[PDB]
RNA sequence: GGAGCUGUAAGUAAGCUAUGAUCCAGAGAUUUCCGAAUGGGGGAACCCAAUAUCUUUUAUAGGAUAUUACUUUUCAGUGAAUACAUAGCUGAUUAGAGGUAGACGCAGAGAACUGAAACAUCUUAGUACCUGCAGGAAGAGAAAGAAAAUUCGAUUCCCUGAGUAGCGGCGAGCGAAACGGGAAGAGCCCAAACCAACAAGCUUGUUGGGGUUGUAGGACUCCGAUAUGGUAGUCUGUUAGUAUAGUUGAAGGAUUUGGAAAAUUCCGCUAAAGAGGGUGAAAGCCCCGUAGACGAAAUGCUGACAACACCUAGGAGGAUCCUGAGUACGGCGGAACACGAGAAAUUCCGUCGGAAUCCGCGGGGACCAUCCCGCAAGGCUAAAUACUCCCUAGUGACCGAUAGUGAACCAGUACCGUGAGGGAAAGGUGAAAAGCACCCCGGAAGGGGAGUGAAAUAGAUCCUGAAACCGUGUGCCUACAA
RNA sequence: GGUAGCGGAGAAAUUCCAAACGAACUUGGAGAUAGCUGGUUCUCUCCGAAAUAGCUUUAGGGCUAGCCUCGGAAUUGAGAA
RNA sequence: GGUGUAGUGGUAGGAGAGCGUUCUAAGGGCGUUGAAGGUCGAUCGUGAGGACGGCUGGAGCGCUUAGAAGUGAGAAUGCCGGUAUGAGUAGCGAAAGACAGGUGAGAAUCCUGUCCACCGUAUGACUAAGGUUUCCUGGGGAAGGCUCGUCCGCCCAGGGUUAGUCGGGACCUAAGCCGAGGCCGAUAGGCGUAGGCGAUGGACAACAGGUUGAUAUUCCUGUACCAGUUGUUUUUGUUUGA
RNA sequence: CUUCUAGUGAGAAAACAACUGCCCGUACCGUAAACCGACACAGGUAGUCGAGGAGAGUAUCCUAAGGUGAGCGAGCGAACU
RNA sequence: UGAAAUUUUAGUACCUGUGAAGAUGCAGGUUACCCGCGACAGGACGGAAAGACCCCAUGGAGCUUUACUGUAGUUUGAUAU
């Protein structure tokens, strides 16, 4: 699915909470991008979230 | 049953009591028994059976097992049955006298 | 277990059974086809294959057996663009799929009618529904806690706090927690520092040791002990008990009514058994039972015992090192906390920014100082708790055939609908079929006799047999009345 | 054979979507809500109204008062004619 | 308890006291010498209601005190069942039948015969779907048939569908559908490549006659064709190889 | 299906004789009393054949092959429809 | 052979009047022997359908828009990649 492959980020649902305070359901995404990454020493195109990426850990083969 | 197919029983209830005879059939699951002369029924018979009459047959009908009583064989007298293991075999025993069968 | 048995289910027919049948319990064998269905296909219960062995035929055709899905794990070989490689492909290996119990648990997603006497915040409600994952329970759980009586010492659940404190178009409503009393109780592992080995490329990964914490702990350095205890382990036995068939189990005869005695009457007897059911009416003593005693080849379950297994060290020093980072936390936007952004802590999600590290860090409802309490960002953990499709044994001032399950009866049937789906009606002869032989009218049906029966106005539409409704007979009245 | 209800299809009529379509059918939320209509089963004894005021998104609803009933307390007896 | 005085219509509604139903407890009873229930009666009480007889019935049931309620029906266009009224009424669903003979308990209605009449681009003959035994033979007349019925597409008992060539499969594909991997996506899943499935189309070897009560390009007779196996014979090729 | 080579190849071809060839459907109704309409229902139901005279004709009338006489009737011969 | 709608029980007249104001049923009077059959449709405010017109309910639904509050989309900026 559209999940994080490291940390496991995936879709949500929220509220939009108008002025009046009215709510309706909404669905809240994490920042994926796909990503040319090596896992098990064989690179792959996954979703990474920008926040795994954010402290360089994550390769970027 | 407490009763067994040719025993001599004694009739204790119904119309026939005290009359006695030997066990013709037995019928376990029903709980039932036929004595020979007893309990006698007339039957209107159609010529059907290998009966080129019909005619009205004359045969005895079951009774049920608690309205009978085992003859005790060596004084001739119904009793109770009570279970006694006789070399090593289990068999019945008459309360009043403590013969077997 | 010990005499009948071949279900319902009669009837024949043919048989089995003391060489122990039928029947009851344990274990095992077989178990067509469809169905996750998995060799391929398919309109389920059907069709068509490949490989290898076997089989029929002189031979083809025919038949049987075994293997042949997909993905995941591990391994091996092959092997592109491309050189090495990798990917792909082949084989072997590994464990998943699906169904449930219309219950219980956790999670994702998540209404509306309704209430507010309208309605949008709010309420219904994180409910119904859907989906995922489960386990016999789940979830939670070993304090960055509760507190400030001075103290308590994991979690869960019950009572109480209390309809309180609070939240709330401050409306309608929603609504705690701690303390206190109980049920039950249990605590443990890693990461890191550091050590040894291994391998490559003085560190850096693998392995084993090491170590596990807040009255700070640990490494590390000195000392001394190589014990002491424990466990939530094991298809390890041995043993006991227990579940799944069973055996035994006391004591009544007469008299009256009756078709029939258990009822009546007269004398008895038994009781560790006077629970209950059946028997021709109402039985302590007729039967099945009950009290009580006894019983297991086989297979589970539990408990013990042992074995194996796994954990289990004290003291003194701090010079130095370690103690969970894109984490905690903050801005923005949501959500959970009884708490609807509010003065708003605490918890969580998305996004962006982004720490300290023992002189450290978090919390005590904004925030700061002091004080107190604790040590997050890693994991596991029984019991008390929730539920019952099922199995066993019982209970009921629960129903008694329009009731009680929709279904007491061949019911989720008949029937209805394209389908999802909706969904009935229908119990009672008699003690025993003894279910009316024979005769008479009639083509039969159906009757009248004759019989069975205590009773046939109990004759199978069969207990009782109300009312509506229909008809026969007639005591009185009725054809000048509104 | 395909398109399915928060929809499809429509040479367009709110027209068709299994004999009723301004939003199919079935099951569930669900015993929706109904200030509205209907119904609510034995007897006797004692007493016995109201159809008014006020306010109301209130007017055939409701709340307090007035009028009825049952029990109680008390009085310098306060009621009626 | 007696006397006296006063009072006693009543909807909504308040209060009080009772009747009856089922069940529980206790006590005390009744029942095949007939319980409950049903039915009839000219019976008792102030009321709901309570007795007692006769008959029916055939096995359970009162009474007293207390207790608990699925506790009382006449109305809800209430639900279910039964039966009425309308009423011996509407209707008996497009059209021609007549008679003789037969069968039989029974005939307008069944069979046979004769004449008559109707359809005849059909009301005839084949087939696909659909139905699923309704087909044939022998019985039956309960119910069904809008009458009748001796008869039936009904009931009862037996029996009937024969393929190398026909249609389908072991052949092909269209629309559409499924879909290894794959893409996408809170879950579920959506989409789709390879590859498959899928006729209404393409491809494909047999016809004539006869036979049964019921099958026929299926059985039989005659005469064929298509694919293949074995074998005999005949030719020709064996690795410059058909 | 026909060709082409690539590959494959020690057997091929012809005639003749004998022999082999699986599964499913096959009954019956089918402009209907057997199917869709709750009915033995004046409705609906794809395709093929579908004759003669007159006729353009499958129109029309009467007929052939063939099928059928319609599952309540007997009287009477009023109103009214 | 054999239904149905309807139906509180009916021994079911006329006039004038009365009455919830339009009577087969009430009052006064009048007329009328009992039971049917074939016809007609004035009445039973006849049957069928809890009036669709009208009004009401702090009912419902479909629709409209510069009604209120939201929102899918579309677009613009900041920020991450
Ligand atoms: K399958
Ligand atoms: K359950
Ligand atoms: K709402
Ligand atoms: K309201
Ligand atoms: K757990
Ligand atoms: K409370
Ligand atoms: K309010
Ligand atoms: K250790
Ligand atoms: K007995
Ligand atoms: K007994
Ligand atoms: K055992
Ligand atoms: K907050
Ligand atoms: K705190
Ligand atoms: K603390
Ligand atoms: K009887
Ligand atoms: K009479
Ligand atoms: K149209
Ligand atoms: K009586
Ligand atoms: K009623
Ligand atoms: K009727
Ligand atoms: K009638
Ligand atoms: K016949
Ligand atoms: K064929
Ligand atoms: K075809
Ligand atoms: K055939
Ligand atoms: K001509
Ligand atoms: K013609
Ligand atoms: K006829
Ligand atoms: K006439
Ligand atoms: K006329
Ligand atoms: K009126
Ligand atoms: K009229
Ligand atoms: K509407
Ligand atoms: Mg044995
Ligand atoms: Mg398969
Ligand atoms: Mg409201
Ligand atoms: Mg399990
Ligand atoms: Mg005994
Ligand atoms: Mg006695
Ligand atoms: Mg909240
Ligand atoms: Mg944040
Ligand atoms: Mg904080
Ligand atoms: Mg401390
Ligand atoms: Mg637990
Ligand atoms: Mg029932
Ligand atoms: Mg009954
Ligand atoms: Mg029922
Ligand atoms: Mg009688
Ligand atoms: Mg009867
Ligand atoms: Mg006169
Ligand atoms: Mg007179
Ligand atoms: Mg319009
Ligand atoms: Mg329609
Ligand atoms: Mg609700
Ligand atoms: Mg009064
Ligand atoms: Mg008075
Ligand atoms: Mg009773
Ligand atoms: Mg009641
Ligand atoms: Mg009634
Ligand atoms: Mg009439
Ligand atoms: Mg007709
Ligand atoms: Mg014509
Ligand atoms: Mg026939
Ligand atoms: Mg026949
Ligand atoms: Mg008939
Ligand atoms: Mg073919
Ligand atoms: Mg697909
Ligand atoms: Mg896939
Ligand atoms: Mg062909
Ligand atoms: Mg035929
Ligand atoms: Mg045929
Ligand atoms: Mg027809
Ligand atoms: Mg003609
Ligand atoms: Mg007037
Ligand atoms: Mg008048
Ligand atoms: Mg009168
Ligand atoms: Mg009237
Ligand atoms: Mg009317
Ligand atoms: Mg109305």
């Amino acid at each position: 699915a559209k999940v994080c492959y490291f940390t496991g980020r995936k879709t949500s649902s929220g509220n939009n909470r108008s002025h009046a305070m009215n709510s309706t359901k909404r669905t809240v995404k994490p920042n994926l991008q796909k990503v040319r990454v090596l896992i098990d020493g064989k690179p792959k195109k996954v979703w990474v979230s920008t926040r795994a990426l954010k402290s360089g850990k994550i390769e970027r083969v | 049953m407490f009763v067994k197919k040719g025993d001599k029983v004694k009739v204790i209830t119904g119309k026939d009591k005290n009359k006695e005879g030997v066990v013709l059939a037995a019928f376990p699951k029903q709980d039932k028994v036929i004595v020979e002369g007893v309990n006698v029924v007339k039957k209107h018979q159609k010529p059907n059976q290998a009966a080129p009459q019909g005619g009205i047959l004359e045969v005895e009908a079951p009774i049920h097992v608690s309205n009978v009583m085992v003859i005790d064989p060596s004084n001739g007298e119904a009793t109770k049955v009570a279970f006694k293991e006789v070399d090593g075999k289990k068999v019945r025993v008459s309360k009043k006298t403590g013969e077997v069968l």
